[PDB]
């Protein structure tokens, strides 16, 4: 009784030449999910369209206006428009840019909107969860950021909302938004230092009434299972009990395994879905939407195995004869590996910022 | 076969500047001839100045305007504009600071609205403070990406 | 006159050389900024909020014309004769094109060849056989029990000599409308599976002509199996 | 002269084309089936009670009959898609078996018989 | 079988030579048949 | 193994070095940061048997080349050798004079990076060897450093394929042992060097030269300014200088970078021996050193 959204159309989306970010990648997930015959144990929705009176509660109605009107082949009345709204240079302008906005959007207000009804605890949405669109101007890979969306969505019957980010970037979009309230925890886990957005810093934790409600977990290069482990569970166990939240929305990023085009990290899939696991043991209502991986066949993998896990079932090893098969070789198996990178977390840092963050979770 | 690399001579024009050495009465024209495209390669040599000493060193008109033609040669007012970039893409680091890296917003900034907000949102979301990323300077140990495989 | 080609060829690509470019031998490394360091070969993809450079100077390519088609070619792994690389410092190392593409010449070299060999150990066939198998099992059990209700309403079942509408009380002109509904699903499952059951006949020839070639070309090899 | 085999290498490029038209299918159909298997097991249950008229006697006739027929528009439109696909597999497989076919006619030919029929003393023949 | 076997010399000899060919490009139809084309449609 | 090899290649590059000596010196020149001129490349040299195992890793992979004919390979065995005894003293109150003359060496950019790479591999086999000596866990065995070399020697001539290599590598667990592998490249930018100077038609008078120069007691300025001459001479009116010194009493070498006028000795003790030094340099050297 998992809800999970998915419109057919969002697979055939195109960036950019050779740009890093593939919406096809979402299709490749579906086509490995239908072969494994979880068609059946799924509440499979297609997403309503996100309207235009929608996406401006959180983003200018100039912005997503410019958004509507753009086209890659009717801008050079735009062109000089293009970057004071930051498009233009790894947020291109391609063919059908506002139906792909409104169908990630209406994935995610469609979740929220099936968690707020009882219709079920899990909602998941691939091809959601774009963290770092900002309010007036798109930012890295993002024009619209339906998170944000989501939950204030969820805010109308739940009380308390807390948003765990496992991108290796930092999730900005999302913490600018909610930085000065108290109703929504915003929790990050990110590489650090000069690195992209360059935000994330262990002394940023909210102003206001939003004063402690924030945390930001800046780690360090070659972090592999075991350490992200024990920084990641002593810290969500004390969020759960002193938080006390109502919705779970978990961020999913994939460029944090090993491998990766831009990541640093060196996580696992059994590393990334232990996340998954733990944060679903508290038996909460869970929204839990896509975000970044640009290494297509572990993106795949790595989706399909959380989502069989989800549910609640036990994929085989080997890989069902799809389509898309040859992007796995030469061993056509449901894991991802890691490597021997070597890690640059001693365990004093570890335990530091551990017990700083705690420290601050006391009030 | 054999292949052609990108922008390879052509036949032609490796035809016609072979006869342009040819009525080079010398093979010492023919040097200053190499020496003309050299310096003319080492941005020491302009444009107008290399076609007015090849005419000095062919003495003929039609291959004059060979290369004239070759050289892609054309004489127009270049017009060279300065345009300033948007407000928006630098004014951020002007705001009083409040942290690290949030900055308080002048009241001109908040002053658009988002017209799909009833009243819980605006009394859920930020309004006034940004997010303004640190800028590097001159950064003089890059990183590479090494794996090859 | 080689020389001479190789003169003027370069001057060519002086003329040809774009208004900016990049100079220096060094690229930019991940360095997230173009202030200070421009012509540094890909600081045109670099600026303040620049997720990253994903085009690495390694994989840049260059189109190089033969007879009247283009191919780019990967050149920064050439031969490129130096002291600082060795072979195995490039990924197409013993990556063998010649052997690769070329044809087979002798029947049983179909069990030796690599690209081949590697051809004829997939089993996509007979798992796609399977599948369509699966697919008209479930569709047949619901067509059987259509059918049936079909030749109730029609009137010509041997256990139901009396009138159909009868027989299960409703109107006569509720047993028309039954009719006509019955008979539009009766004819479309009966379509679909007749054209699948074409696609699952073809591939079991495609199967069976598989497995006669692996078997004709092992000679005195024959063992009756024929799992490559 | 020495036989190059034409037909025999191109055999091994049919063998691959077969497939991956009827790859795209073959999914297409399993999405679709499985979201129809519910109704499908609903008509089958229907069908069974009103044709047996004795071993699940609660209803009446004139409704028993109502909720089939709606049951049986419901699934309508999925007969259609099914249709539409099988055809498009149908004809993108005739085309390569065809292909496939008019090559193993060939590769039969230009291969030595000691190849398929063994040596003139492998035979048994008592 | 002759296409295939001049297209191998072609690689290996640009292999040798230029660097190691990456996969075939994809372009449009000729002139003549563009040509051709917006003929018949006219 | 890939970051260690990746940043090394992208280390040792002709021009990469060129540009490296050559920041430094203008740096120094213009007393940017209070730097006054001096020396640009300082490293003390101290066993005597790791030149003799670098010559044996050199002559194990110098045998399984396959660029150089028959006799190529013998040219630069022997002309590795010579340069190794003859400059770094390697056996292959009136006596303290010579460890009180430093000897000098004058060459061009190929001599420069020569010996860069020669210092590198030197203290990288020397870093090996203290790091399996000092940690007490393979120190245990007799000649675990020595097991190193004699499987790199194994190597080195074919008889062992790279799998195996780098597998067993993999048991030091090191970064600091990842190291050894690095030794097929530095060798074979040595070896191209070194015949690139066989060829060199200019080289014999240099070396020889460096000979002549290994037979004085204690020098004299005016002998090492007319060395010095014939050398800037011997090349094309364009080109540097680069001095290398070898002081046998610390046995430290020293390398820097000289154009047409600049000093050659820094240190003079009293203004009577500067003055000396110029008026003889004035009297001989081509272009006073010194002055501005
Ligand atoms: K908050
Ligand atoms: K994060
Ligand atoms: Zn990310």
């Amino acid at each position: 009784k998992v809800s999970y959204f998915y419109d057919e159309d969002v697979g055939n989306y195109h960036y950019g030449p050779q740009h890093p970010m593939k919406p096809h990648r979402v299709r490749m997930v579906h086509n490995l999910v239908v072969n494994y015959n979880l068609y059946e144990k799924l509440n499979v929705i297609t997403p309503v369209r996100a309207t235009r009176n929608d996406m401006t509660r959180c983003h200018t109605d100039e912005y997503i206006e410019f958004l509507w009107r753009v086209t890659p082949d009717t801008m050079e009345k735009f062109q000089p428009h293009q970057l004071k709204f930051n498009v233009g240079d790894d947020c291109p302008v391609f063919d059908g840019l506002y139906e792909f906005c409104s169908i990630s959007a209406g994935g995610s207000i469609g979740a929220a909107q099936e968690l707020n009804s009882g219709n079920a605890e899990i909602a998941i949405n691939w091809a959601g969860g774009l963290h770092h669109a900002k309010k007036r101007e798109a930012s890295g890979f993002c024009y619209v950021n339906d998170i944000a969306l989501a939950a204030l969505e969820l805010l109308k019957y739940h009380q308390r909302v807390l948003y765990i980010d496992i991108d290796v970037h930092h999730g900005d979009g999302v913490e600018e938004f909610f930085y000065t309230t108290d109703r929504v925890m915003t929790c990050s886990f990110h590489k650090f230092g000069e690195y992209f957005p360059g935000t994330g810093h262990i002394k940023d934790t909210g102003i206001g009434t939003g004063k402690n409600y924030a945390v930001n977990v800046p780690l360090r290069d070659g972090i592999d299972d075991e350490s992200y482990e024990s920084v990641f569970k002593p810290v969500i166990s004390h969020i759960m009990q002193w938080f006390r939240p109502e919705a779970v929305i978990l961020q999913c990023g994939t460029d944090s395994l090993a491998g990766d085009r831009l990541g640093c990290f060196n996580l696992s899939m059994k590393g990334h879905s232990m996340c998954v696991d733990f944060v679903k043991s508290f038996n909460l209502p869970m929204i839990c939407v896509g975000g970044g991986g640009y290494t297509v066949r572990n993106v795949a993998r790595v989706w399909t195995y959380e989502t069989g896990l989800l549910a609640g079932e036990e994929l085989d090893e080997n890989l069902p004869y799809n389509d898309y098969l040859q992007y796995y070789g030469p061993d056509y198996k449901l894991n991802v590996l890691s490597n021997n990178m070597e890690n640059h977390n001693t365990r004093q840092y570890l335990d530091s910022i551990t017990s700083e963050i705690i420290e601050n979770l006391r009030n | 076969t054999a292949p052609t690399s990108p922008y390879a001579a052509t036949q032609e024009e490796l035809l016609a500047f072979t006869t342009i050495r040819q009525h080079l009465p010398d093979t010492l024209a023919f040097h200053k001839f190499l020496e003309l495209l050299h310096l003319y390669r080492e941005k020491l040599l302009d444009k107008t100045e290399l076609l007015n000493s090849f005419s000095k060193l062919v003495r003929n008109d039609n291959l004059t305007l060979w290369f004239s033609e070759f050289i892609r040669w054309s004489d127009n007012p270049i017009l060279v504009k300065n345009e300033p970039v948007d407000e928006r893409v630098y004014l951020p680091e002007t705001f009083e600071c409040i942290s690290l890296t949030y900055r308080k917003l002048p009241d001109s900034w908040k002053q658009d609205k988002c017209s799909g907000r009833d009243d819980l949102d605006n009394s859920v979301l930020n309004d006034d403070y940004i997010s303004v990323a640190p800028k590097p300077s001159h950064v003089k140990n890059i990183m590479h990406h090494e794996n090859q495989y | 006159m080689k020389q001479f080609e190789e003169q003027i060829e370069r001057f060519k690509q002086a003329l040809f050389e774009d208004s900016d470019a990049s100079d220096s031998d060094s690229s930019i490394g991940e360095a997230l900024t173009n202030r200070g360091l421009k012509r540094k070969k890909g600081s045109k993809n670099v600026y303040y909020g620049c997720v990253g450079n994903s085009s690495g100077s390694s994989i840049d390519i260059d189109y190089y014309n033969i007879g009247n088609t283009k191919r780019g070619v990967v050149s920064h792994f050439r031969r490129r004769i130096d002291p600082e690389w060795l072979d195995h410092d490039n990924p197409y190392n013993d990556i063998n094109i010649a052997e690769i593409m070329s044809p087979l010449t002798k029947p049983q070299d179909l069990l030796t060849h690599p690209a081949i060999s590697s051809i004829f150990e997939q089993n996509y066939l007979s798992i796609l056989a399977s599948s369509a198998l699966e697919i008209i099992s479930a569709e047949h059990k619901y067509t059987a029990h259509l059918e049936q209700l079909m030749v109730a309403l029609l009137g010509d079942d041997p256990s139901l000599p009396g009138p159909p509408h009868e027989v299960f009380g409703i109107s006569p002109e509720q047993c028309r409308e039954l009719t006509i509904t019955v008979q539009e699903a009766l004819e479309k499952s009966k379509e679909f599976i007749r054209c699948w059951t074409n696609v699952r006949m073809d591939l079991l020839r495609a199967i069976r002509f598989k497995n006669k070639v692996i078997a004709y070309c092992q000679g005195e090899d024959y063992n009756g199996n024929t799992q490559v | 002269g020495i036989e190059i085999f034409a037909a025999l290498n191109d055999f091994t490029d049919a063998i691959v084309s077969v497939p991956e038209s009827v790859c795209g299918k073959f999914t297409s159909l399993k999405e679709i089936d499985a979201q129809v298997r519910d109704i499908r097991q609903n008509v089958i249950q229907e069908i069974g009670v009103v044709l047996k008229n004795e071993k699940n006697d609660e209803l009446s006739g004139e409704e028993r009959c109502e909720r089939l027929q709606k049951t049986l528009k419901e699934i309508l439109p999925y007969s259609d898609s099914k249709i539409c696909l099988a055809t498009d597999a149908m004809n993108n497989i005739k085309s390569c078996i065809d292909r496939l076919d008019a090559g193993f006619e060939y590769v039969e030919l230009e291969i030595p018989q000691q190849l398929r029929l063994g040596y003139p003393d492998d035979r048994a023949l008592m | 079988k002759q296409r295939i076997e001049y297209e191998a010399a072609v690689l290996c000899e640009l292999n040798s030579f230029a660097g190691f060919p990456t996969a075939p490009i994809i372009e449009t139809a000729s002139f003549d048949d563009i040509r051709n084309d917006l003929l018949e449609m006219g | 193994y890939c970051r260690i090899e990746g940043r090394d290649r992208r280390g040792l590059s002709y021009s990469r070095i060129l540009r490296d000596i050559d920041d430094i010196y203008q740096r120094q020149k213009h007393r940017i940061d209070g730097a006054k001129l001096g020396f640009q490349f300082t490293q003390v040299l101290c066993d005597s048997l790791i030149f003799l195992n670098i010559l044996r890793l050199s002559d194990a992979q110098l045998t399984n080349s396959s660029f150089y004919s028959y006799a190529d390979k013998g040219r630069i065995s022997a002309v590795l050798k010579a340069l190794l005894s003859q400059f770094f003293g390697i056996p292959l109150l009136g006596e303290e004079s010579k460890n009180i003359i430093g000897y000098n060496f004058f060459g061009n950019a190929t001599m420069y990076v020569l010996f860069r790479l020669i210092c590198v591999c030197y203290s990288r086999l020397e870093h090996i060897k203290l790091f399996v000596e000092s940690s007490t866990i393979y120190a245990s065995s007799t000649g675990g450093y020595e097991n190193i070399l004699n499987i790199c020697e194994k190597y080195l001539k074919g008889s062992c394929s790279r799998l195996e290599f780098r597998k067993y590598l993999q048991k030091f667990n090191n970064e600091t042992c990842y190291m050894i592998c690095s030794i097929e490249r530095l060798l074979k930018v040595i070896f191209y060097r070194i015949h690139e100077i066989l060829l060199d038609p200019k080289l014999g008078q240099l070396l020889l030269l460096f000979e002549s120069d290994g037979a004085n007691s204690v020098t004299t300025p005016r002998e090492q300014m007319v060395y010095r001459n014939h050398v800037e001479s011997i090349l094309a009116p364009e080109s540097k200088i680069f001095n290398m010194r070898w002081y046998p009493l610390e046995k430290r070498l020293c390398i820097q970078q000289l154009l047409p006028a600049d000093l050659t000795m820094h240190d003079f003790e009293n203004p009577a021996k500067a003055f000396m030094y110029y008026v003889d340099s004035y009297a001989i050297s081509h272009i006073t050193e010194g002055v501005d």
